[PDB]
């Protein structure tokens, strides 16, 4: 029925046509299927999804940066993503992600100052999430102490 | 080099919009060389005139609706994009359109300015429903080339922001369609000699003949750079 | 190099040590303002250290030897 | 409309309710980009009340997903219509049929990896023809609250603000209808009472240098979110009963 | 204020600075890779095709995380350990993960594969350059049989490369692909009709003979040429491309009266639910294979082309067959459901 | 290999083995090397297979055991034993936000282990 | 700080007392009107530390000049607010 | 940090008589932010002298602003 | 207007899009004939026939 | 997580005898590919025992592997991670090539993580992958008859069968492995015969 | 019209045969417009000289084998296609090649001829195996343009065609390879702006630089018919 309708339009029964490349002007070496597809623009616009963050506000307890574009959030560096750095060598990239990029409060400001000073040096510290963990275990009535060198 | 130049032979003008142009004689392979090169300039580079800014009295933004008018302002603006205009002397002209009463507002209701020429006076712009309703607007037509969207134009100059100016897309490019066919020109001796048949389809403004002349001019201008500087 | 760091791995061997040694050298140029042995050619301190390692000018042992030399010259000056 | 449809297109457009449908029919007395008045036919027209149906059309309104809801009139002035005829098209409807998007001349063939894994290569002509250009109506609220320090003020008088910014705000501190705005522009000027600011010595020096003490007040103005840019179509003011109304309200 | 001088400074900072791209889920280490960024106007991240395999990235709306290695150490670990170029082989199995697919495979397949006579059968060329010039001039098909003179470079006992010149019986297309092929490799690599399976071997061979930088360049070249010729070809999908075997209805009516006879024998007494389930599944499973093999004979060849005089058989250039045989996308299993018989479907329990 | 980490021991050596303590294979081999050179009570051993979940909980790091699963139970058993985690593993170091003992960190980490010998 | 290992052990009643900086007697959180910490409540400044950096509760000592200066009147140490995450 | 560091350098850029007043009064290099009377009593200066040193100190800052004011003029939004 | 990839069809086994495309062109074919007859005015009788 | 390359060479002779996976006639996985990139041991020479062919500490490159195929070595003791003596990690030699690099593994590389990831990935990928992509199940159950592809002599290892009144050998063993030997005497095809089978020969 | 002209920027001459030419700045779409237009002229319109006809004594057809010669006549002809020739005055010259004895016959063995210049005298043509073997041929070089195959020459010209005259392909075009690449030229303001990279590969008779100049000249000569 579709081929019969095409013949009524004087269009090809194959519904393939000769096409010419706009750039070269030369023909494509075989017939191409051309016609009308009804297309939809979905709600997923890049405008709404594009997001980027260098430094921003930080979470209340854990001191890690917030999540989500509405809260101007850093992307979550998950277990899965950490393991990838473990498989590689990448130990400095991982420490970065754990410390000056997340909790380490003194570390992040100090390294920001170094990057504007053009030092590109880390100077790592202690992640505030761990300080909390300690306090949460002592709140359970378990003595958890750091034993020195 | 037994150099063999083509010359413009036949200009079938089927309509003011559509015009076929045969071209001969062409040496083998120059049919496609000139055919595509010209098609590309004729689509992307052709200079023309188009509506850039529209200011309607009693209208602050393009999303509002004016009473006594069937079409929302957006739909009116889209009709003004299709308004075919020639400016003779100046690069920028502001035309005034004041009309009232029941009727389809056409392009002829714009105050005919001396140098400016409206190619399609019957072009529909607005439908006025109630007789008491009157519409008044100032349509700015600028000359440029190619396609300049209002979104690309709302992130460049913007030296003055007069609350009242609406930016709408204006396809400067007069050329709507173009295709070239290489046919055999069974020449006196040569059978590989060919003709170039350019089917052009413009809106108003540019003359087919004049447009081809201009496009060939632009290409030859760009070659001066290579023939000259080594 | 510019594209790929395979040649510089072939000089030292351990990818991990390549990174330490290129880091140490890039730090010298970053902080100390040590002059580069190869023309800079608008290259970052990361890439210049890898060039120097590729051509075989920079190395853990060589860097240690010159550290001792500058350090002993400073001891000489203090005494 | 969809060129290749099924027939459910019309059913869905009508039953969704987003289209204005004629209950009574008759002849259209008056079209407008706002309203449709139909004069009803004597056969359905009851002899009690006046037999003129008025359908008011909903103009460019916000959806829950911040899309645009706009009704345009389908019929022309003086058109005869029956019961159950579509009088006005909703947002994604053609003359009565459901129109979710736009049909296009498509060719199946590779390009220079520009359609690699389902990636799509589109002509500039699509953008030019403003097909798949979409309208998003976003609703931003500015709330004046009462704090322990005192009530927040919605004045145009805002500490540390350029004349460029205050140009777009009117007497009350509200942006004008029709005004184009871009990220960081102030929409509704708001200031919050600050309790006694014990300053760092630097800030004491800095506030002394400009003399812009700017009273005991901060800047909490509602401003356009960063990178979103639009035209102000509408403004609404909700005030309490007791409190003296803004000039703009 | 986004001042014009700031763009120029930003361009200067990004130079030679690696950025980490991550896709969820990060299953294996290649789910993070480092790249040198290229500043682009527009809001979308542009990903290199060949690494789409490691990320399992397809561009129907997937997103990626970007992360900036700050320290000199982190920059170096990204450039040396985590760079795209340096992570070519899968750490899971020895094979290259960086492998052409889809358009690229189809294009190189289209170039290498041969046709009967076509334009300029049995010509003779001076090197791949005369061949390229002939094709682009329009005097030769990519599938023309011809004898070109290519000069391969074979490695000797030491590090020196030996040069060897000899006449080869291949096609225009394969000759032009030789131009991409680095020196060291044999011409026999391009002399077959290339599929994805052969191209993976090509890049592994090149990696073990020549080394990393050459394979990196060679990989990019393959991708560029593959897309480029894929587009020239204009290969597409019509409904007539899906060919149904003439002898489907016969196979099916035979299979169908047969299963009917076993269902009637079920009320009689030689059959449990399990026995008959197995017997019916066996009958339909063999019928499906039969109809599929009928479709694939009819489609794979069934090309009647007249060679320079009389008729010949050669492989079909039917679009879907080329897609399947090249391994560009669908497999014979998918094309069974398109053109042959869809087959026995299995319930959520797993029982069929 | 990680499954076959632990081993049960019969008899005593010069350390505290006695009947049927489960100790890691590496540590009992270390003991056996010094024992065979010096003598003392020889110790028969038998390698035990641990399947993944139990093998991960049998690790002599409680920070790794806790992070894995069963955290409440792990911390009670560690708290009662007065267990001391010297942080040899990767998970342990990632938790405290330190350099991994592997890849880039293996150089630095081995330098710290020799700093334990003096200064 | 840089440490070797970590140990875990049962907390002695007296061990628990060591970490403590006071006994919270009352459930009182903060004052409904002056949203500041109540006497010996759960957010007591006298126990956990000052709400604002280097500032006592009743406001007698301000600025970084006053360091560890426990205000006699309200009983609040003039140190950083950070302490209320650790005490 | 940038502001606090610049101030130290700004103190050793103008006069030692004015920088002394602002350092001790604001509590920059000093400790207790001495008000008008305390600063006057120290240097032995008078109430009018406080306004004279203040006006001279602002003129010195205007010089830094027309040189490096590229940052101060940006405080106007 | 749009160039879509052939290889995202036989793998996907949505052949509907191809039939939609063939019919879509046939639909537009007849629209292009009616557009041509309306541009040249012609007869109401002839339009009615077609 | 803990498993890291700690040492270069523990100096171990011990290894796990890896045979060629020849299941279902056509060799499923060759011995060459199974011992490619792996450190050999126990002075694995060629058939004729009178000269060493391969050392006890070397890297099996594609070149060594191609030599192995000309001589048709079937069985090779190679050094493995399991038999490595290194305490608190494993030796570069027991492991062999870093398959991602194409040369001997670097000391300090986190091997365990790579192992877990690489076992885990295919499962997780093949879950979503085969499922959304297929509709029906195209299984083939017709495992009735063993037909042999290449001529040879029937080799039955592990088999206890009884002769039935037909003349035919009806197998009554549970584990039964029919092999196809050539001339020289190598194993080339395998075929799991079941219980209750009628053998032709 | 805010006209935006390109200018010839960099001429990397890798060799006399191969030369890369970057070109900027070009407006959007002119990269392919100029790129292809020039590619077509440079392949099928570049005028040059090439061997059209070869007559060897003792050779009636190109499929035979001459004794004392390693290469079959076809292989010899294919080598004569690669022979680089400049004719100064005349449009057609017949060169004579007579040589004997054991050795690789080179292009220097052709009898000079005043106006004609052989660009590659070391070009291999024939290998002679036995010393008693002598080869003699008359090689006709015509000037033409583009690529004229022998199969396209027999279909058009059907005048004098006696047996013995060996017809071989005559690649008049001095241009052996040409390809153009459009790369983005991130321009002061425009990111739309592009550069054109033309890789040319000629044989040596004609200069890459001068060939490009010439192709553009022919293209601009065709635009003289469109008035302006
Ligand atoms: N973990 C996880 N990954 C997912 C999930 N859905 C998709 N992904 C990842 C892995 C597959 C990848 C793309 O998904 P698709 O469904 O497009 O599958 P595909 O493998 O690309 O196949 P196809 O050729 O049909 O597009 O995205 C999900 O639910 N969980
Ligand atoms: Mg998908
Ligand atoms: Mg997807
Ligand atoms: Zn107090």
């Amino acid at each position: 029925e579709i081929k019969e309708l095409l013949k009524l339009g004087d269009l090809p029964t194959s519904g393939q046509i000769r096409l010419y490349d706009g750039r070269t002007g030369e023909q494509f070496e075989r017939p191409v299927t051309v016609g009308y597809m009804y297309m939809l623009k979905l709600n997923h616009l890049v405008d709404d999804k594009m997001h980027a963050r260098s430094t921003g506000s930080y979470s209340l307890v854990t001191q890690q940066p917030l999540g989500g574009k509405a809260q101007f959030g850093g992307q979550r560096f998950g277990e899965m993503e950490v393991w990838a750095l473990e498989a590689y060598g990448a130990a400095y990239t991982l420490q970065e992600m754990l410390t000056v990029k997340s909790d380490d409060v003194n570390g992040r400001t100090k390294m920001y100052k170094n990057i504007v000073d053009g030092n590109h040096q880390m100077e790592p510290g202690m992640p505030e999430s761990f300080n909390v963990l300690l306090k949460e275990i002592r709140s359970l009535g378990i003595n958890i102490e750091l034993e020195d060198e | 080099t037994e150099f063999l130049k083509p010359r413009l032979v036949d200009i079938e003008q089927v309509s003011s919009t559509h015009a076929k142009v045969t071209l001969e004689p062409l040496e083998r392979g120059f049919g496609h060389t000139l055919g595509n090169a010209l098609r590309r300039i004729l689509l992307s580079s052709m200079p023309g005139c188009a509506v850039t800014e529209v200011e309607i009295d009693g209208v602050l933004h393009e999303y509002s609706t004016k009473e006594g008018v069937q079409e929302d302002i957006l739909e009116i603006l889209l009709n003004l994009k299709g308004l075919a205009v020639r400016v003779q002397g100046k690069d920028e002209v502001i035309l005034t359109l004041n009309k009232s009463g029941i009727g389809p507002v056409t392009a002829a209701d714009i105050t005919h300015d001396g140098d400016v020429e409206i190619v399609k006076p019957q072009h529909v712009i607005c439908h006025l429903t109630d007789e008491n309703a009157s519409i008044s607007m100032r349509i700015k037509v600028q000359r440029g080339r190619g396609y300049v969207p209002a979104s690309t134009r709302i992130h460049s100059e913007e030296d003055e922001r007069p609350i009242g100016r609406l930016l709408v897309d204006a396809c400067y490019s007069p050329v709507e369609r173009i295709a070239y066919n290489v046919e055999a020109a069974r020449v006196e001796q040569r059978t590989d000699l060919d003709k170039l048949v350019i089917e052009m389809e413009t809106n108003g403004t540019i003359d087919p003949e004049e447009a081809i002349r201009r496009a060939a001019t632009i290409l030859a201008e760009q070659l001066e750079a290579f023939v000259d500087l080594r | 190099a510019r594209v790929t760091v395979q040649d510089a791995v072939e000089k030292i061997g351990n990818r991990f040590d390549l990174v330490l040694v290129a880091a140490r050298r890039a730090r010298q140029m970053q902080v100390g303002g040590k002059d580069p042995l190869v023309p800079e050619e608008n290259d970052k301190t990361t890439v210049i250290a890898l060039r120097e390692i590729e051509e075989g000018l920079i190395n853990n042992q060589i860097l240690d030897v010159r550290e001792r030399q500058e350090q002993q010259e400073q001891e000489a000056a203090e005494l | 409309k969809p060129l290749v449809g099924t027939g459910m297109e019309r059913a869905v457009a009508v039953d969704s309710g987003v289209t204005a449908v004629a209950k009574r029919g008759g002849v259209v007395q008056y079209v407008d980009a706002s309203r449709i008045v139909i004069k009803v036919n004597e056969d359905e027209m009851y002899p009690g009340e006046a037999g003129i149906d008025i359908y008011n059309l909903t103009k460019y309104t916000r959806s829950n997903q911040n899309t645009c809801i706009n009704q345009m009139p389908c019929v022309s002035l003086g058109e005869p219509v029956e019961r159950g005829d579509v009088l006005a098209d909703g947002p994604s409807t053609d003359l009565g049929e459901l129109a979710l998007g736009q049909n296009m001349r498509v060719a199946f063939m590779p390009w220079n990896g520009y359609n690699f894994e389902d990636s799509i290569l589109v002509s500039e002509r699509v953008v030019q023809e403003d097909r798949f250009t979409t309208i998003h109506i976003q609703e931003l609220a500015c709330v004046s609250r009462d704090t322990k320090l005192g009530p927040e003020e919605i004045t145009a008088d805002i500490p540390n603000v350029g004349e460029a910014a205050l140009s777009k705000l009117d007497e009350s501190g509200i942006v004008y209808i029709g005004a184009e705005v871009t990220g960081g522009d102030i929409l509704v000027g708001k200031v919050t009472p600050k309790g006694e600011t014990q300053l760092t010595p630097e800030e004491k020096l800095l506030r002394a240098i400009f003399g812009e003490k700017a009273s005991d007040v901060k800047d909490s103005s509602l401003r356009v979110p960063n990178g979103v840019s639009g035209t102000v179509i509408d403004v609404q003011v909700f005030t309490r009963d007791g409190v003296e109304k803004d000039k703009r309200a | 204020r986004e001042e014009a001088v700031v763009w120029d400074i930003l361009d200067e900072v990004i130079r030679e600075h690696p950025v980490l791209l991550n896709r969820a889920p990060t299953l294996h280490r290649l789910g993070i890779q480092a790249f040198e960024p290229v500043l682009i106007e527009g809001k979308a991240i542009q990903l290199h095709p060949l690494v789409c395999a490691a990320y399992n990235a397809d561009f129907d709306g997937d997103q990626m995380a970007v992360h900036v290695p700050l320290t000199l150490e982190a920059q170096l670990e990204a450039r040396a350990l985590m760079m795209s170029t340096n992570n070519i082989l899968s750490p899971a199995n020895g094979e290259p993960i960086i492998v052409p697919s889809q358009d690229v495979v189809l294009g190189l397949y289209y170039m290498t594969r041969d046709c009967v006579n076509a334009k300029g059968e049995g010509m003779v060329l001076t090197g791949p350059k005369e061949a390229e010039r002939l094709y682009r001039s329009g005097l030769a098909s990519l599938h023309a049989r011809v004898k070109v003179r290519i000069t391969e470079y074979e490695k000797d006992a030491n590090g020196e490369l030996v040069a060897k010149t000899s006449l080869k019986d291949t096609t225009v297309g394969r000759a032009i692909l030789w131009m991409i092929v680095p020196k060291g490799l044999p011409y026999s690599i391009v002399n077959q009709a290339l599929g994805k399976k052969a191209i993976s071997k090509m890049l592994n061979t090149c990696y073990r003979i020549l080394g990393l930088k050459p394979t990196v360049i060679f990989a990019d070249q393959i991708m560029y040429t593959g897309f480029a010729y894929a587009a020239r070809s204009g290969a597409s999908v019509g409904i007539d491309d899906m060919v149904i075997p003439e002898k489907k209805h016969e196979i099916i009516s035979e299979a169908e009266a047969e299963v009917a006879e076993i269902q009637e024998q079920f009320q009689s007494g030689l059959v449990t639910a399990g026995e008959r389930y197995n017997k019916v599944i066996d009958i339909w499973a063999a019928a499906n294979d039969r109809v599929s093999k009928a479709m694939m004979d009819n489609l794979q060849t069934e090309t009647v082309i007249n060679r320079d005089g009389q008729e010949e058989k050669q492989v079909s250039f039917n679009s879907i067959y080329m897609m399947a045989d090249s391994g560009a996308r669908g497999s014979a299993a998918q094309i069974r459901q398109l053109a042959g018989m869809r087959g026995l479907m299995a319930k959520p329990d797993g029982s069929i | 290999r990680q499954m076959l980490r632990k081993a049960t021991i019969v008899n005593a050596g010069s350390s505290d083995f006695l009947e049927g303590e489960q100790v890691e294979y590496s540590r009992v081999k270390i003991a056996n090397r010094e024992l065979e050179a010096n003598g003392k009570v020889g110790a028969t051993y038998s390698r035990d297979l641990l399947g993944i979940t139990k093998a991960s909980l049998a690790t002599e790091s409680f920070i790794s055991a806790a992070s894995f699963q069963e955290t409440t139970r792990v911390l009670t058993e560690a708290a009662v034993a007065g267990k001391r985690d010297e942080l040899r593993g990767l998970k342990e170091n990632v938790i405290v936000g330190r350099l991994i003992p592997a890849g880039t960190g293996y150089a630095y980490h081995q330098d710290r282990m020799r700093r334990r010998a003096a200064g | 700080e840089e440490f070797d290992a970590i140990k875990i052990a049962l907390a002695s009643p007296d061990m628990i007392r060591s970490w403590s900086f006071g006994e919270v007697k009352k459930p009182e959180t903060i004052n409904y009107r002056t949203f500041k910490p109540e006497r010996d409540g759960l957010f007591c400044a006298r126990i956990f530390g000052p709400v604002k950096d280097y500032e006592c509760l009743c406001g007698k000592y301000k600025r970084l000049k006053h360091r560890g200066v426990i205000c006699e009147k309200c009983g609040v140490e003039v140190t950083q607010t950070k302490v209320r995450r650790e005490r | 940090d940038d502001m606090k560091q610049s101030i130290v350098k700004w103190l050793f850029e103008l006069n030692a008589k004015q920088r002394e007043v602002l350092a001790r009064r604001f509590g920059l290099l000093g400790y207790e932010a001495a008000t008008l009377e305390d600063v006057g009593r120290e240097i032995g200066l008078t109430r009018e002298r406080v306004r004279q040193i203040q006006v001279e100190g602002l003129r010195r800052l205007r010089e830094i602003l027309q040189t490096q004011g590229l940052n101060i003029e940006a405080l106007f939004l | 207007d749009i160039v879509l990839n052939p290889l995202g069809v036989p793998s996907r086994m949505n052949i509907g899009q191809i039939l939609e495309t063939h019919l879509g062109m046939a639909a537009k074919g007849i629209g292009d004939k009616i557009n041509a007859m309306l541009k040249q005015q012609q007869e109401v009788a002839k339009l009615r026939e077609f | 997580q803990d498993l890291v390359v700690t040492e270069d060479d523990c100096g171990t002779h011990e290894g796990i005898m890896m045979t060629p996976v020849i299941e279902g006639g056509d060799v499923k996985e060759p011995l060459r590919d199974r011992v490619l990139g792996r450190v050999t041991a126990e002075d694995v020479l060629k058939p004729g025992t009178a000269d060493i062919l391969v050392p006890r500490n070397t890297l099996l490159h594609e070149q060594w592997c191609d030599l192995l195929e000309e001589n048709s070595v079937d069985a090779v003791k190679v050094r493995s991670v399991v038999s490595c003596d290194t305490d608190f990690g494993v030796c570069a030699h027991c492991y062999g090539r870093d398959l991602a690099r194409g040369h001997i593994i670097n000391k300090g590389e986190a091997i365990g993580v790579i192992a877990a990831q690489s076992i885990g990935e295919p499962g997780t990928q093949l879950t979503m992958r085969t499922f959304h992509i297929g509709g029906a199940a195209s299984r083939a159950a017709a495992e009735s008859s063993i037909q042999v592809k290449n001529k040879g002599s029937i080799k039955l290892s592990n088999v206890k069968s009884v002769v039935n009144s037909s003349g035919k050998l009806v197998i009554t063993s549970r584990n039964t492995e029919l092999k196809l030997i050539d001339e020289f005497g190598r194993t080339k095809e395998s075929y799991k015969v079941p219980y209750g089978a009628v053998l032709a020969k």
